[PDB]
DNA sequence: CGGGCTTCGGCCAGAGGTCGAGGGTAATAAGAGAATTTATACCTTTATCGTCCCATAG
RNA sequence: AUACCCUCGA
DNA sequence: CTATGGGACGATAAAGGTATAAATTCTCTATAATGGGAGCTGCTCTGGCCGAAGCCCG
């Protein structure tokens, strides 16, 4: 066994340590004799034999000495496998410099040297020379030296001076480097420059150093003098048919850099002039940046082709970028493929199989099978039986095939459900009978799709397909507890129109004795399907645990709705299946009985389920014919009305009195509201399209239309398909995105005209090219999740911590978005739940919250929960079990070993491809109550809040708030708390339309400096508008008059000074240019009066923003520090508000510029929390200052809008789980035991705090601020390094290891994975843990 | 900040310029005035003299050819007769081993318009340094001994001991100097005076001195230097005629500097067989090498 | 074997001016692009600080002088030839 | 079910044509490891594919009848050490 | 009034779904002739190892 | 039995 | 009277000589010839990295 793969600089005696012989000669293989000649590429003494256990001559051939070289042939004899691990070397007559840590981004060559990367590039292209050794002279080490410039400093020095040219100057100077004489010089230097950049450089060359020093690293080994040649098997040269020979890019490269080689040395043996030399050494350089990388500087090309040569870069890259296809894909054998085919004879477990594809992929069991029974003696006769297709080999074949599940997964697997194991049996043709109900969990249509099978091998590789993919195992969706095994299209519409209803309809009237009876009436044709009927029945109900109930009741319902009961399993009441089984009444039928009965009789339901959905779905002829579209007859008048309104318009246009672009906003909005008015003409018309006689007089019902039926269930269709199929068509969009001015009037069964046709064309163009980028961009992005979310797996049971998030329903507007009892399903409790009155334990615990914790919730009136989340669970390296509540797949608690990580990241990028003012005005009545507001009484009780935090919610007559609304500053609100409000009342009279000052203080007050004409400007608006002044703009304004402001100081009605509380100085806030001070100075305002007034994306796009915690074009401009702020100073173009905080003044505060507008206003709490200038929040000084809760539930809300908005449901564990995942590093203030400034692990820092406690001093704990990073941030930032260099930017990480010396423990999942391990993950968790007990403990 | 390898070396072969055929009869005579000089300063040493008679006899016994051994001045009977004139001087220098000194100029007067094949050449060449390397391991021989074990100053190692290293004068005189080296020196005067008597052997071989064969050396070291200035020059000057040449076969399965290069190295080749008297243009000579170098190159990448 | 029409930009001048978010401001009035049948293909963008650049196809940006220079024109009777 | 493998990965071709077999790519890695299933998500990166040792071994075991999948190493891993090792940079494992 | 010091603008790197499936295309010209090394081929000389006669120890 | 290019399906 | 060590024996394989044809690399030719050319232009963003230009500032 290993462990710890290491990373480091190869030595020139490592690289001679690696080789086995020294590669002299370019060519690799004599035309006449094709054996590889000596010195060669492939040559024999240096890489081995070319046959197994055979020498060039053939002195040797026996099979005896396996170990001895010969005398003659000097090539040892061993096993032909060996030429995979010899390698050879190339002896350079000059050193060249390693591409690698020249060319990556922060170049290490020249951090190491303190000289640019321009510098040393002109030193190793022969441009200028470079001093070593300076001595006493005045020149310096780091001084480069032109042709003229390096001749006049030999004349005037003449020696003492050691200048050369070329990477033997840089490998002279890194060899000199002394390692330990500059880190003490630089970390003597560093802390004496208070510059941020300079010290940020300096600490970066810190970090070199001591990577260098510690890692056993020597800088002299980045230029290496020698390199080494790839053994010949994995540089191959693959012969064409027709005795070509295909010759690889390395071939090539290699045979470059050794004729450049040989060229060098047998041109410095004849002493060629200087400039020649330099050319040549010139040319080796590029021949090995060549060799080693492409593209970064010269972009070497090939011979005779466009296409550059591939690298060894560009190999260890692997093929699709950095994403390796060798190491992670590896094809694998017992596969096949074919088109699928729905069958709707089998049961869950089971799948179709063909009989050659079952034959040839469980070809080694059927040969084992036959000699086992001793049908067959030698496997040529069992070959030969295979093959014949003997009728007895069908009898094995089955025997193999009766309990041996097989794997089936689509092309895009977005999920784990997108590969299931499958019990096959045996069908007749040459397509994959596939399950009609995992059709949905696949997103398999059967239009064309294909599905690879594989075959497990290993008892464990059965168990684990039986046990834990099974189809009946995974019948939950792991994004989200609700069933996805689930009756799709056409069994819905059969189960549908099973339980429907007619007015009047044969067999309505009598009574059944049992389902029994009627099915035997149905079946005898004496009952309509649907008939309203009475039938007794013995339902046995679980509402007791423990006790199954049963009793006998009389119901009122129909014939189909009786026959679909006999169906549903003993643990349900009948009132579940007797209403009309839209598919969505299904689905939560399903996952009701799947949370009450259990799994097996729920799997057996969902068959049963499906058998009767195709059977009465073929027992309906539903079809689809022209006379199913029913248009509205109203649809002409309104066409009609619209038509004559829009002509009217364009004339009134034509008259010049209506204007061009509010013409256009107004015959858009004219024909929106035709065409919503046609809409629902059509589907009144169409719900209700059935007149019936019940015995005489005529009545309606729900109509039996073939369309309607296939939206209303739910089976397939929309409201918003029918709008096109038996309506008008709407406004449609310009590829612009402008809508155009005249809609589509004709419908599909009309049909279009060529005009209407081409802007619907417009549309589904649109539409279809938006398709494919967005199914690239969710592969990308739900890649990078699954990469930085991957180590991630529950290990503890339960940490211990007692943090969490407050979890309230979502109210963002006047309805409630997601109730409590949603979010807190599955999870579990951090602290304990009351009741509204305290003191009283409802949910004591971290016990998990089911569905009966959930109800008990509903009964009381529990609105604000805190519950156990990833983000909490400070325990090491993993999650605990219940901080990561229930498993969504299954219907308990996660097990310790469960890859939730990779799980969270699979649901979140699966539904990728679904993606692309004045008042407030309560909806529904009740109880107002206030929440984070600060404010005083007005002078009439007005109540205005200038406090920029604050909300106004109506709690219900229960307790828990069913609305809340964001109460903005300066709002007049009618404070009625506890006092009930009717429904549509306007509590808040706010009207803000600009910016008001208001004046908590009251008094006479004195406009100092208000200057007409400097300062202010008393220009009054038309027909006496406004009895106010105009405040003069600081740059209007004349050269004094800018630099003054008006201030109305704080004085009384008498002239007593007054101040706000908690600073001296008086509320005096100037007023700044464009305000409104309409009252008159020296007239008491009173409390809260306006003093000055100041008038002022979605889709995977804004998901990858969020999970990337990038910064927008505009961030929003958040206050620093809670406190009194200030008015920010505009002459020098950038707004300086300063803090001066009541418990502590804080004078440091940053110039925010002006180019952005800013809607602060000074004198008020800064409120650190809040907001200064409005724009899209950056998701860090959210972190930072509100916190990392706070944050959460930020980004949590924010991704989970745009979820919503396409209507798919996602649980919020799996955002909170990536969340952890980007929120594991910690950056250092004050250190104490590291750097001032460095990323670090939290786990790491914790655990040095933890030993810092119980050590030496006390105060070397070190403080530290938590750090947000994105996912392709956090994935490539993490300690392994293979993990990284597999995800991407390859060569960067590779370099960055290399200089540091990195050592990679395999303890994640990529790490085991690429490395043929068992995954720390799932079942290999008890491997991991034995061989952990076996190394740590001895 | 080009990047571009063609260009840098474009631009710094682009200082120099090219030259009319009377510069190229410059450069060819001052390549020849090299070789004359070191090949008078070869006949300074007894040996080589000895040797070239040698291969004469080889010539008149059949065991060496015209074309392998002479390259004309500046038929083998005028050879025969030169080669007589030179035995008599060698013979009436031999024979006054003062007046031997000026016969011995003479002798470099006369060998002096001789030329020969580059072979013998190179022979020559490896006598006098293999002579040069055995005087130099004596005296890094002696250094390392006395430094490292009587720790005897060096300064009066570099005053008192050059120039001699054969008589027992040096040993001597450090011994009566009186320091405590010079008394830890006596354990090793057995060893250091062996070695001296190998380098009075050597000398006695090549009846010269010390200071003799370094002057002789030194004189060979400066005509050598000279014609590889020449050369270096003339080469410098056809750069531009081998990057015009070059361009015929740029895709011909190789890169275009290791192209350019080969050509060089068949210049330099050119320029090491041109000979001025031919009376003809550079560029004619030049072409069938720089062509046979490149035409070899690629034929052996096929 | 068939050859499929290629439907390509046409030789000549082109103009435009969309809106981009490289100068961060309101708007650039951008390039005035030139495309050849075969040739090097010249580009006239306009610097956000109301300045002209003219660069070649394979080249860094340029101010349009330098070029209006080149063709002949004067410093001066460029200037009136031009801005009046 | 079995066949002629890549010479450099010792890794089954693609498409029918040169038999070939489908590939367990990022996607469906990612697939199992959200199952808890291991053992075959190792077996299938190791014993079905880039092992030389491991392959025969598990068609013998197959034929016997028991399923012991001896794991081994993948080749692939192997390349990739060397590789990295051409491009020098030294490789090792702490044992 | 020079100088740290923040900020901004130009420039380069890297990364962009997966799994199929099929088809096609992949790269040339000095002769002479001299010389040096190397694989070959025959032959003799010495040691080696298979081989058996012979005296003797029990 | 290696790399590009083209076309096609989900 | 028999099994075993001891010594004689001899047929041959390796070692060295020793030329010898293959073969495979090396060296020459003398009007003159004295800075190359394909290189794309229709991503898109983000991110980092230097380097320059305002911006406080004492
Ligand atoms: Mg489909």
């Amino acid at each position: 066994e290993f462990d710890a793969i290491r990373i480091g600089l190869a030595s020139p005696e490592m690289i001679r340590s690696w080789s086995f012989g020294e590669v002299k000669k370019p060519e690799t293989i004599n035309y006449r004799t094709f054996k590889p000649e000596r010195d060669g590429l492939f040559c024999a003494k240096i890489f081995g034999p070319v046959k197994d256990y055979e020498c060039l001559c053939g002195k040797y051939k026996r099979l005896k000495h396996r170990g001895v070289i010969c005398e003659k042939c000097g090539v040892e004899v061993a096993l032909a496998k060996v030429r995979r691990e010899r390698m050879g070397h190339i002896e350079l007559a000059s050193p060249v410099a390693h591409i690698w840590f020249l060319k990556s981004l922060p170049s290490r060559i020249g951090l190491l040297l303190d000289m640019t990367l321009r510098d040393i590039e002109r030193v190793l292209y022969f441009e200028s020379y470079v001093v070593i050794d300076p001595g006493m002279t005045t020149l310096e080490k780091g001084q480069l030296l032109n042709d003229e410039q390096y001749f006049e400093a030999l004349e005037e020095f003449g020696d003492d001076f050691d200048a050369r040219m070329g990477a033997e100057a840089v490998h002279e100077l890194l060899n000199a480097i002394d390692l330990e004489h500059e880190i003490g010089r630089l970390r003597e230097e560093i802390p004496q420059t208070n510059s941020e950049t300079k010290i940020k450089k300096l600490s970066k060359r810190l970090k070199l150093m001591e990577a260098f020093q510690g890692s056993g690293n020597k800088p002299e080994w980045m230029v290496l003098t020698v390199l080494p040649v790839l053994p010949p098997d994995l540089r191959p040269l693959v012969p064409l048919d027709g005795g070509r020979f295909a010759t690889s890019d390395l071939n090539d490269l290699y045979r470059r850099v050794i004729n450049r080689n040989n060229r060098l040395k047998r041109l410095l043996d004849l002493a060629a002039p200087d400039i020649i030399v330099r050319n040549e050494k010139r040319m080796l350089q590029e021949a090995v940046d060549a060799l080693l990388d492409n593209g970064r500087r010269g972009r070497a090309i090939t011979g005779s082709n466009k296409r550059p040569l591939k690298s060894l870069a560009d190999m260890i890259k692997g093929k699709q970028g950095r994403f390796r296809q060798n190491l992670l894909g590896k094809r694998v054998d017992y596969s096949g493929r074919s088109v699928i085919t729905v069958g709707p004879t089998l049961r869950l477990h089971q799948c179709g199989l063909p009989k050659k594809m079952a034959l040839e992929l469980f070809k080694p069991f059927i040969f084992g099978k036959l000699e086992g029974r001793g049908m067959a003696t030698t496997i040529k006769a069992a070959k030969k039986m295979v093959e014949r297709e003997l009728p007895e080999v069908w009898d094995v074949l089955a025997e193999v095939i009766r309990e041996h599940p097989v794997l089936l997964n689509r092309a895009p697997t977005l999920h784990r459900l997108g590969i299931q194991a499958f019990e096959p049996v045996l069908i007749e043709g040459k397509a994959i009978q596939l399950h009609p109900l995992v059709c949905a969990a696949y997103n398999a249509d059967f239009d064309g799709d294909q599905m690879a099978v594989h075959v497990p091998l290993t008892l464990e590789a059965q168990l684990e397909a039986r046990a834990l993919m099974m189809s009946t195992n995974n019948i939950l969706s792991p994004a989200n507890g609700e069933p996805i095994i689930v009756p799709s299209q056409d069994v819905v519409m059969g189960l549908y129109y099973m339980t429907r209803e007619a007015i009047n309809a044969k067999g309505e009237g009598m009574a059944f004795a049992d389902l029994q009876e009627v099915d035997r009436a149905y079946r005898s044709g004496q009952a309509s399907l649907h008939a309203r009927v009475k039938v007794r029945i013995n339902e046995k109900i679980k509402g007791e645990d423990g006790q199954l109930t049963a009793n006998t009741r009389i119901v009122d319902t129909t014939v189909g709705r009786a026959l679909l009961f006999q169906v549903v399993p003993a643990g349900l009441p009948f009132d579940v299946v007797n209403q009309s089984m839209k598919k969505k009444a299904i689905s939560k039928l399903i996952n009701h009985c799947y949370r009450v009965v259990g799994l097996k009789d729920t799997v057996i339901f969902a068959d049963q389920l499906m058998y009767t959905g195709f059977a009465y779905s073929t027992i309906s002829g539903v079809s689809i014919g022209v006379n199913d579209f029913v248009i509205p007859d109203e649809k002409a008048r309104i066409i009609n009305a619209a038509t004559d309104e829009v002509k009217e318009i364009e004339s009134q246009y034509a008259s010049g009195l209506v204007t061009q672009g509010e013409k256009y906003n107004k015959v858009i909005d004219l024909w929106s509201k035709a065409n919503d008015e046609v809409s629902k003409a059509m589907m009144a018309n169409l719900s209700k399209e059935k007149v019936v006689d019940r015995e005489g007089k005529e009545v309606d019902q729900e109509s039996f239309n073939s369309m309607y039926m296939m939206a209303d269930s739910g089976a397939r269709g929309s409201a918003a398909q029918i709008r096109q199929l038996a309506g008008m068509r709407g406004l449609m969009a310009k590829p612009d995105g402008s809508i155009i001015e005249t809609p589509i009037t004709a419908n599909f069964r009309e049909g279009l005209n060529v005009l209407q046709y081409f802007i619907s064309t417009h549309g589904a163009r649109k539409g279809l090219a938006d398709t494919a980028l967005k199914t690239a961009n969710s592969g990308y992005l739900t890649r990078r999740l699954v990469d930085v979310a991957q180590d991630l797996v529950v290990t503890e049971i339960d940490c211990g911590t007692e943090h969490g998030l407050l979890m309230s329903p979502h109210i963002e507007g006047g309805d409630v978005v997601e109730p409590l009892g949603e979010r807190v399903l599955g999870r579990v409790i951090a602290r304990d739940v009351f009741k509204p009155g305290s003191d009283e334990v409802i949910v004591p615990a971290g016990t998990l919250i089911d569905e009966k914790w959930v109800d008990f919730l509903e009964v009381m009136s529990v609105d604000e929960v805190v519950v156990r989340s990833p983000i909490t669970c400070e325990t090491r390296h993993g999650i605990c079990a219940m901080c990561y509540g229930r498993d969504l797949a299954r219907g308990h608690r996660v097990n310790i070993g469960e890859a939730v990580g990779v799980i969270a990241a699979q649901s979140i990028g699966e539904p990728g491809t679904q993606l692309t003012a004045d008042n407030v005005q309560v909806k529904n009545g009740g109880t107002i109550r206030l929440h984070n507001l600060k404010h005083v009484v007005r002078a009439d009780g007005a109540l205005v809040a200038v406090s920029r935090s604050g909300e106004l919610a109506v709690a219900d007559d229960f307790g828990r708030e069913r609305e809340r609304y964001k109460l903005p500053y300066g709002a007049v609100i009618s404070v009625k708390e506890g006092d009930k409000v009717d429904p549509g009342a306007i509590v808040a009279k706010w009207d803000p339309h600009t910016h008001p000052i208001v004046t908590e203080v009251d008094g006479t007050v004195a406009f100092v400096g208000m200057e007409e004409g400097i300062t202010v400007k008393r220009q009054t608006d038309e027909l006496t508008g406004l009895t106010n002044i105009e405040v003069m703009d600081p740059k209007d304004r004349p050269a004094a008059g800018k630099d003054i402001r008006p201030a109305v100081k704080l004085i009384d009605a008498a002239g007593k000074d007054l101040l706000l509380p908690g600073t001296d100085v008086p509320a005096q806030y100037f007023l700044p240019a464009n305000a409104l001070v309409n009252l008159t100075d020296g007239a008491k305002v009173s409390i809260g009066d306006v003093v000055a007034r100041i008038p002022q994306t979605g889709g995977l796009p804004r998901v990858a923003d969020l999970f990337e915690a990038r910064r927008p074009k505009e961030p929003s401009i958040l206050a620093e520090i809670s406190g009194t702020i200030s008015f920010g100073k505009e002459t020098k173009g950038k707004r300086r508000l300063v803090i001066t905080p009541n418990d502590g003044s804080d004078p440091y505060e940053e110039l925010i510029p002006k180019w952005r507008h800013l809607n602060v206003f000074e004198g008020e709490q800064v409120n650190r929390g809040e907001v200064i200038s409005d724009g899209p929040s950056n998701p860090h000084d959210i972190l930072r200052l509100l916190g990392v809760s706070s944050l959460a539930k930020y980004i949590v809300n924010e991704i989970q809008d745009v979820y919503r908005l396409q209507g798919v449901k996602i649980n919020d564990k799996h955002i909170e789980t990536i969340l952890r995942q980007m929120l594991r590093k910690v950056e250092v203030s004050e250190s104490g035991d590291s750097s001032f400034i460095k990323g670090d692990q939290v786990e790491l820092t914790q655990v040095l705090e933890e030993n810092e406690q119980l050590g030496t001093e006390d105060k070397f704990p070190a403080k530290y601020e938590r750090v947000l990073l994105g996912i392709t941030k956090a994935s490539l930032s993490t300690e392994s390094f293979i993990s990284a260099a597999s995800f991407q930017e390859t060569t960067r990480v590779l370099t960055e290891a290399a200089v540091t010396g990195k050592r990679d423990f395999l303890r994640g999942l990529k790490e085991n994975v690429v490395v043929g391990r068992l995954i720390p993950a799932g079942t290999g968790l008890a491997y991991h843990s034995e061989r952990k007990r076996q190394r740590d403990l001895g | 900040r080009t990047t571009d390898p063609v260009r840098m070396y474009m631009r710094e072969m682009g200082t120099v310029e090219l030259l009319t055929r009377e510069g190229e009869i410059e450069i060819a005579k001052r390549i020849e005035e090299g070789i004359r000089e070191v090949m008078s300063a070869i006949a300074q040493f007894p040996g080589t003299v000895d040797s070239i008679l040698a291969d004469y006899n080889r010539i008149v016994a059949e065991g060496g050819r015209l074309s392998d051994v002479l390259s004309g001045y500046i038929d083998p009977e005028e050879a025969r007769l030169r080669f007589t004139a030179v035995s008599e001087q060698l013979d009436k220098a031999k024979k006054a081993l003062k007046q031997a000194t000026a016969e011995l100029t003479g002798l470099a007067e006369l060998f002096m318009p001789i030329k020969l094949v580059p072979k013998q050449f190179d022979a020559l060449v490896a006598r006098v340094r293999s002579a040069l390397e055995g005087v130099r391991a004596q005296e890094r021989a002696i250094m390392q001994l006395c430094v490292r074990d009587a720790r005897m100053p060096r300064a009066d190692f570099l005053r008192l001991f050059p120039n001699h290293e054969t008589d027992e004068k040096w040993v001597d005189s450090v011994l009566k100097s009186k320091p405590k080296y010079a008394e830890a020196i006596e354990r090793l005067r057995d060893d250091i005076l062996r070695n001296q008597q190998k380098l009075a052997a050597l000398e006695s071989e090549v009846e010269l001195t010390v200071a003799e064969i370094k002057e002789i050396n030194r004189a060979m070291s400066i005509g050598e230097a000279k014609a590889r200035r020449a050369k270096k020059e003339m080469v410098e000057a056809n750069l531009r005629l081998v990057i015009s040449i070059a361009k015929k076969y740029t895709n011909r399965g190789l890169q275009f500097l290791d192209l350019i290069q080969e050509g060089n190295i068949g210049l330099m080749k050119a320029v090491d067989k041109f000979e001025y008297r031919r009376g003809y243009k550079f560029s004619t000579y030049a072409t069938w090498w720089i062509r046979q170098a490149i035409t070899r190159s690629i034929a052996d990448q096929a | 074997r068939v050859i499929v029409s290629q439907l390509h930009r046409s030789p000549g001048v082109f103009f435009d001016h969309d809106r981009g978010k490289t100068h961060s401001s309101g708007k650039l009035l951008y390039s005035a692009r030139i495309i050849p049948y075969r040739g090097s293909w010249l580009d006239f963008e306009f610097d956000p600080k109301d300045c002209v650049f003219v660069r070649i196809d394979r080249r860094r940006k340029l101010p349009a002088s330098v070029l209006l220079r080149a063709l002949g024109y004067s410093t001066e009777e460029i200037l009136n030839a031009f801005y009046a | 079910s079995t066949g002629s493998y890549s010479l450099v990965t010792q890794q089954p071709l693609g498409g029918k044509a040169q038999f070939g077999g489908q590939r367990f790519g990022e996607m469906e890695v990612w697939a199992l490891e959200a199952y808890g299933a291991a053992y075959t998500l190792q077996e299938m990166l190791t014993v079905k594919s880039d092992d030389v040792n491991g392959r025969t071994k598990m068609y013998k075991n197959i034929v016997d009848g028991d399923h012991r999948m001896e794991a081994g190493m993948p080749e692939s891993f192997n390349v990739l050490i060397k590789e990295i090792r051409s491009l020098g940079i030294d490789i090792e494992l702490e044992t």
